[PDB]
């Protein structure tokens, strides 16, 4: 299987420098190139250039010929990009792929560029009211608020409880971000067999466990 | 201007 | 450059339909010309390289076609694993280029959320703030509206909402709303009302609670 693994999310002070790395597996490093891609929301995809470990030419993009240094390393196979000077706009998904023709991708390094706090989450569990009114299913919840940077990694029961879930997109006000997300399960399985979110906020080394229980 | 895969 | 320009940027089709999207070429010029399905998250896959080579392991649904410089992508027998945006790849001349892409959502038969209110939790109000929280749930089409209500008037200040990317599964959407209060304000009140409407329509889906 060919393989290109990415480094994590990097959260990076503007002004200051990334280097995000590319561990390629399944072929021989030095036969093929590596091209790296820039994606925003609303931008649409970027090519920034390509290394050649074979002999390590570089080739660059005009617009990233000062930002973008590429390398590689034929003992580890793993091809890395830094990326100087960072500002507002170097906020993207970076990806790295192999070939000209790119037939396969890395999954991608997310990098927020900001000068805000690392600030873990504060997380809320949202029981149906005491009033509640019942039916075959129970929809659960958990509220993920006041936390920065992005991502946070949310699961339920560790991962055993995976149908039935919407975890939304997280929204930024104020310099800090707030996800919610449902759970809906058989009414007759809750309270009795217990659902529990788990929340991991690896920018913090931080995770949360929040057992959902009814409200009295 | 031209990329050529690599032989 | 020698960019690519693509449309149409979304696309909405049925089960098994006959799907197309194209990019054209900036200039008069030989390309070579990839496409790729990208799925919200994940890494791009590469589905066609030289206009039309189908690459190994991708199903011959896909095809792909070359008129001048205008390039076609099309996809037949639609199905729900085929949900996804599509893009075009130039790499012949550098800088190589990308098309901005074909959003490609899928049709069903309309559905109203399953709508589930929840009023703030004990933790929470022990530091300060009250969120309500409301879902709705496995809804279609996309577009839809959240009021909110305080003892029967209307408020919009503090109101968060936050959408899902369309369901693999059942192509329904879902969306969270949240009406974030001070504990102060939370406390002078008693009745929080949240409602589901859409354009035109005067019926709307309620819940709410009391304090």
């Amino acid at each position: 299987q060919v393989q290109l693994q990415q480094s994590d999310a990097e959260l990076v002070k503007p002004g200051a420098s990334v280097k995000i790395s590319c561990k390629a597996s399944g072929y021989t490093f030095t036969d093929r190139t590596i091209h790296w891609v820039k994606q925003r929301p609303e931008q649409g995809l970027e090519w920034i250039g390509y290394i050649y470990p074979g002999d390590d030419s570089t080739k660059y993009n005009d617009m990233f010929k000062a930002k973008a240094t590429l390398t590689a390393d034929k003992s580890s196979n793993t091809a890395y990009m830094q990326l100087n000077s960072l500002t507002s706009d170097d906020s993207a998904v970076y990806f790295c792929a192999r070939r000209g023709t790119m037939d396969y991708w890395g999954q991608g390094t997310s990098v927020t560029v900001s000068s805000a706090k690392t600030t873990p989450p504060s997380v809320y569990p949202l029981a149906p009211g005491s009033a509640a009114q019942t039916n075959s299913m129970v929809t659960l919840g958990c509220l993920v608020k006041g936390y920065f940077p992005e991502p946070v990694t949310v699961t339920w029961n560790s991962g055993s409880l995976s149908s039935g879930v919407h975890t939304f997109p997280a929204v930024l006000q104020s310099d800090l971000y707030t996800l919610s997300s449902s759970v809906t399960v058989p009414s007759s399985t809750w309270p009795s067999e217990t659902v529990t979110c788990n929340v991991a906020h690896p920018a913090s080394s931080t995770k949360v466990d929040k057992k959902i229980v009814p409200r009295d | 201007i031209v990329y050529k895969s690599p032989v | 450059d020698v960019q690519m320009i693509q449309s149409p940027s979304s696309l909405s089709a049925s089960l098994g339909d006959i799907v197309t999207m194209t990019c054209q070429a900036s200039q008069d010029t030989s390309i070579n010309l990839n496409w790729f399905q990208q799925k919200p998250g994940k890494a791009p896959k590469l589905l066609i390289y030289g206009a039309s080579n189908l690459e190994d392991g991708v199903p011959s649904r896909f095809s792909g076609s070359r008129y001048g410089t205008d390039f076609t992508l099309t996809i037949s027998s639609l199905e729900d694993e085929d949900m996804a945006t599509y893009f075009c790849l130039q790499h012949t001349y550098l800088p190589f280029t990308f098309g901005s892409g074909t959003k490609l959502e899928i049709k069903r038969a309309d559905a109203a959320p399953t709508v589930s209110i929840f009023p703030p939790s004990s933790e929470q109000l022990t530091s300060g703030g009250a969120s309500v929280v409301c879902f709705l749930n496995n809804f279609y089409p996309k577009d839809i509206n959240v009021k909110w209500k305080i003892d029967g008037s209307e408020r919009q200040n503090g109101v968060l909402n936050s959408w899902t990317d369309q369901d693999s599964k059942d192509s329904t959407y879902s969306m969270s709303s949240t009406l974030t209060l001070t504990k102060d304000e939370y406390e002078r009140h008693n009745s929080y009302t949240c409602e589901a409407t859409h354009k035109t329509s005067t019926s709307p889906i309620v819940k709410s609670f009391n304090r």
